[PDB]
């Protein structure tokens, strides 16, 4: 009964073990990868929930520390809530697979990858992205194709890196986590020291043509040890609805995305809504469905604005598809702080604090390959009242903490090491304002209160958080991305960085077709926004404080 | 030279195809 | 552009920034005084949740450690959950606001005050209340009328000292909040040593005296940078509804709020209220929905209740005006710990039990000023059984957390130095009943108890929890309210001390129209029964016991 | 007016006391027994949740620090999250009780059981149970019958101890827990250190003869100050459709269990409920009401399913009553990790791991008595995954801690001591299957990972979990309950033991009737099939390993 199919992963001989352990699961699958292995289990409802609006993904990935051979460390000598590197990895995993759900697809789907054995030399994650894949693969679930994973690496000698080791990745250039299908790239985390776009580009292609041995075992493994695929139909178009909004009242969508003012456009477009639901509300003939005219609507509001992006047309803003919102920077806006910057890119805006310490305030982390100090962190705060509204006001969530990890990525290169610097530092960003990516401005924000506090940092770092628009084979690349376009593109990227090259870059793509000159074209242009936006920072402050600050041991 | 000085790697998949494009041509 | 407003509070320059930082919120001000710079948000939200029949107003004050150059301690070096300074410091500022908002308005309401600098010598709540007043009169959101709140301590050579800093509050016989509006006083939180109500009083006259220059700042910013009001509607009353049960049903009501037994009361009521809702229920199909007939009905009781506690008639259980409940004290209940007392008073019970440990068992409180030894701890439990009901046991919420604050306010005066007494000392009162107030008798208890345990307390401290209805030029003052009677005073005042001075005055005022003949003849009535309440415990235990218990640590 | 009852309980004196404290809850008594004094509470909602389909009961359980004279360790110096001995001592007073509240009585209960003094001697658990038994007889709510509760240790030469103190267990070879009513035996939790059946029986049976002095005195208590009892009327059983639907398809939901196939099984019962919902129920008049129908058909599988098991038919699953499933063993399946097993049993897999670390490894208990350095542990986890299921995944619930210290009893026996072994051991059992008695598998898994990793335990312990159908005066005992048949028992016991003898045993009886010869029969087929578990388990390994993991320190 059990399945065993072996592969290479570069040098590395993978082990994809299904059939013995959890065989209760919808698919599980035991991976074990250069000594590290993982057992990663895919359940999925089997029913939709009644009233289920949105699909339920659910990752989790957990590192047991008896996997290291050590008795969990704290008071209880168990593990506890996800530590940062559980949540950041099951966020990495996440944000593959859920663009790859067929839409209209409600049921509950959980992953929990657990790794179970360690030799401390590599980390877990990638085996972990190959057990989803294989667990996807196996149990049926409406999933569209294997998925592959590799991290890569870079060395001015060895040249790119494949699946680095925690002993090759001291010596690199280079962390960049790259997943994606047999024919696109779906998700890009890295972070690096000042490396080319090209540079950066490479990496992307090389681990694309390098985890295509993932996929070719997950099929194979599908095609040996799968389970019947589930009987689940996509709901059909109301193509005849549709095809009526867009005349009915379809002319007055295009003239209500000519308003630059949020309240006007708004009310506008809200009165059409209303004006057409009843005009053809629910399908004609009995005009019985309620919300299905609404949102046959808000589908033609979709591609309407889009369509106009594509053409070339101003934005929901004014804008044109090169322009930066105006920027206003300031530093040393708090009289006691060692370090401050408000940072305002239109109405995006992020004050951002520099505390420094002595040795006795380093983060222990305990880690499962042991335990370190951190002498760096950033912290990341999206209180609700940056949106204009009412929430929560508790512990970090996954968002805070990924958006936090960003803005440590991209500003990580210009910190100073301990040799020269002998103190800690602990940047924390809060998000006064949000209509764009707050992650962007929370790496100039903390670049700038770095060189206010005193900190001897390399160079300033800017970021930028740009879009991709693709319509068949038109395409329009925005910069400096809004809130409101957040969920309206193809490909939404976030590049930080110095003027010499890129410290950090994020990508997610969720469609097929963009190719490498797309990407390059991109990334020129996230380059140019970059340097006008580090060109305005160097006019308020250039390099840092001649003197520590005055509040600082 | 630091890393950013340094060009396309020998591993990047667009070099092998540009030098089997120059070894097939 | 930012509009920037300088006014001097006493001595003090206060500025309010507004129009730079969190301009998406519905009103957002800056507030720098005396070095301590404080961001105060509040958001509303437009319309109110479909269903909802209370009122959401939720205050979070957050205090941010790189607002003293420092970097948090514990494990995670993040900022978590709110401490106990945070939380009193919330609750402090929600209390004088919540009676402000209109009656009928459900829109939700988030005050957000998060504390940016400090030098580290004053509280930064009075300029958080500050704050909340600025952004509350800018927001636009229905409120009446701009609050002033100031911190008042005393010296017997200074005299009354307007926001005394930390050192000053070293050497001052008092700690006073005060908050209110131009023309009323609606919050009294005060810590004394023994002062007369006549210092008292002065005190918070003095505090009102000084506020309103902050009430004027604030009007003036309001004028100059304030949002368009908000287009909200009073709803209207149904006057014939509330003629026809207040004729009809008018002398039903009050011949059952004349029963005195509780359970043949309720089940009295609730039959009136089935008629109620039968006769009237219905006029068109339904006269209006079953919780406007039971809405109309709880107004009539209340307004009737109110009529009766001013007319001079009995009280829900028979009491006088001037009566306190039936007292039943005793000492040493159990039999190992190192102090017990249970104090009885009517239907409130307090078990409270005294411990003592060494300086190991200190608490050590992070303090946003530094790092503090707390050798007092008083922790106040209220379990749902108290009142007879199936809650939730589970970590203290506001309300414990505030009256065990109280409590320890209310008896600090009387703990002895490390000096004289080099001990820990740890008090928790168990509410076992609660039909009143419990703070005051965990003051007794408290009291008791380490009288008990041998602890060498200055004197005996009472507390006594009073009310005062007032119904056009009649007023009321009611002593020893009860549960019952909590929503149905005007004012709650709660006054603990000894035989010679007060130790705590708390008040919640609710109405513009009581003066300082009312309060004064208010403080007067409560002497008489604190004093009342301090003869009948002096006969149980008068002195500590001249020997510790059996286990000193 | 305090009432007290005074009664030996052997030769100890128990007070109850009621009338004094919390005299608004249901029901409140203080248990004063052997100088350790416990308040314990009821509370009873009037009238039932609408839309309530379970009967929400819960009892917490709590050791107050200042009882012991002690101020709480940690930051916050207060007690919080319960303790793992706390938990485990509500799951013991709720075991008992749950089910003698009549079936279909829906009133939310709440048990709060407070410990208020000790003098660290002996465990405050028996007083609780005491409490609560007392507290259930005089709050008034249907509750049949009082119950007792009584601690059992044993020595060869002394014979049976009735409440050993701590000091007594240091050199008792049992530990025995046995909670019952003046009829039957309704709860036993033991750990012995291997002794036979019939000295585990017979401890069984000198509890129940014991603790009837408790039943007496909570009979008087109840007789003299117990409040009227409520008057609750159960629903009268629906003998119409219960016969109309019993004669229609009574062969019909027969086959349907004669199929093995779980998915087969599933459809055409299904197609059984479905066909019976569709006649008998709807909104014509006649029509039965909604799913009362529904539920008379679960309630007609139920007896099904009992009568075909005690008729000598065939199991759900086709096994006899004497089987046990097909056992899979494995040791040593992952590389890095001290010790780890696989062990399946049919359906029911358990990846154990054990980890051994030094002396700073030890866990820290600040029990009630003082603090305890733990230098064993045992985790028990039960995914969601392990049932098909999706859900929550975080902190272990009231269930794995319970099931963690059943197999930590079983264990518990064949550990060395610190002068054979000075190292912590730490074994995490993961349930990556379940369809059965986990807990079980996870003593087998216990066993075979200490060995696997060189731990000198005394021998190979393995578990089998039973059950026992007794239909009048016929009855069945079932070996290897599965997770479907757990439900249909009348009795529910785990023997976990060596081949010498018992080494833990936990029953939870839910009828009355079952003889000293039933549970002789049930014991004596519990060591077969323990005998039988353990001769498949030592074809794998035997003995402890020859020297310490290489790995290993």
């Amino acid at each position: 009964n059990p399945v065993t199919k072996q592969f290479q992963f570069g040098q590395s001989t993978v082990t994809l073990e299904t059939g013995r352990i959890a065989r209760q699961a919808t698919g599980a699958v035991l991976v074990t990868m250069d000594d590290v292995s993982v057992l990663v289990t895919v359940v999925g409802a089997k029913s939709p929930a009644e009233g289920r609006d949105f699909f339920p993904l659910s990752v989790h990935y957990q590192e047991k520390t008896y996997a290291a051979g050590r008795i969990p460390g704290g008071f209880f000598k168990r593990e506890g809530r996800p530590s940062e590197k559980e949540t950041l990895t099951s966020r990495l995993i996440d944000r593959p697979i859920r663009p790859l759900f067929p839409e209209g697809f409600m049921n509950e789907v959980q992953v929990v990858c657990t790794v179970v054995s360690t030799n401390k030399k590599s980390d877990p994650d990638i085996a972990a992205m190959i057990g989803t894949s294989a667990a996807l693969a196996i149990s049926g679930i409406p999933f569209a194709g294997p998925i592959g994973a590799a991290r890569v690496g870079f060395h001015p000698e060895i040249g790119y890196i494949l699946n680095p080791t925690y002993e090759q990745l001291q010596s690199s250039s280079l962390d960049m986590v790259v997943a994606g299908t047999e024919d696109a790239v779906l998700m890009v985390e890295s972070e690096a020291d000042e490396l080319t776009e090209d540079q950066m580009l490479g990496a992307v292609l090389f681990a694309h043509d390098e985890f295509q041995a993932v996929i070719r075992a997950v099929k194979e493994l599908a095609a040996e040890a799968g389970k019947p695929a589930w009987d689940w139909k996509a709901p059909a178009e109301n193509t005849v609805l549709v095809n009526a909004i867009k005349a009915e009242l379809g002319e007055a969508i295009s003239q209500a995305y000519t308003i630059t003012i949020k309240q006007d456009r708004y009310n506008r477009l809200g009165e059409l809504r209303d004006q057409a639901v009843a005009l053809f509300a629910g399908e004609e003939e009995g005009k019985f469905p309620a919300s299905e005219v609404k949102d046959v609507f808000g589908l033609l509001e979709y591609r309407t604005v889009r369509e106009n992006i594509v053409n070339g047309k101003p934005r929901i803003d004014g804008r044109d598809t090169r322009t930066v919102r105006p920027l206003r920077i300031e530093v040393g806006v708090l009289g006691k702080t060692h370090g401050s910057a408000l940072f305002t890119r239109g109405e995006t805006q992020a004050l951002v604090v520099a505390t420094l310490g002595t040795a006795r305030d380093a983060q222990l982390l305990d880690t499962l390959e042991g335990e370190r100090k951190d002498a760096f962190m950033l912290h990341y705060n999206f209180p609700p009242f940056s949106v204009g509204e009412c929430g929560r006001m508790g512990s970090p969530g996954r968002r805070e903490i990924g958006h936090g990890r960003l803005a440590r990525r991209g500003v990580a290169a210009m910190l100073p090491t301990q040799d020269e610097f002998p103190y800690t530092i602990r940047v924390v960003s809060e998000i006064t304002e949000s209509n764009g990516s707050s992650s962007m401005a929370s790496v100039c924000g903390a670049s700038l209160a770095l060189m206010d506090a005193g900190v001897p940092v390399k160079a300033p770092v800017a970021g930028i958080a740009m879009g991709l628009v693709k319509e068949g084979e038109k395409f329009a690349v925005l910069t400096d991305i809004l809130g409101d376009e957040d969920h309206l593109g193809d490909m939404d990227f976030k590049v930080a960085g110095t003027d010499k090259g890129v410290t950090a870059l994020q990508m997610d793509i969720k469609i097929n077709g963009i190719t490498e000159e797309i990407m390059e074209i991109a990334l020129g242009q996230a380059l140019e926004a970059r340097l006008n936006i580090l060109g305005q920072m160097n006019q308020v402050i250039a390099k840092p404080r001649a003197e520590l600050s005055e509040n600082a041991p | 030279v630091p890393a950013n000085a340094t060009g396309r790697a020998l591993n990047d998949p667009r070099e092998k195809r540009r030098l089997q494009r120059e070894a097939e041509r």
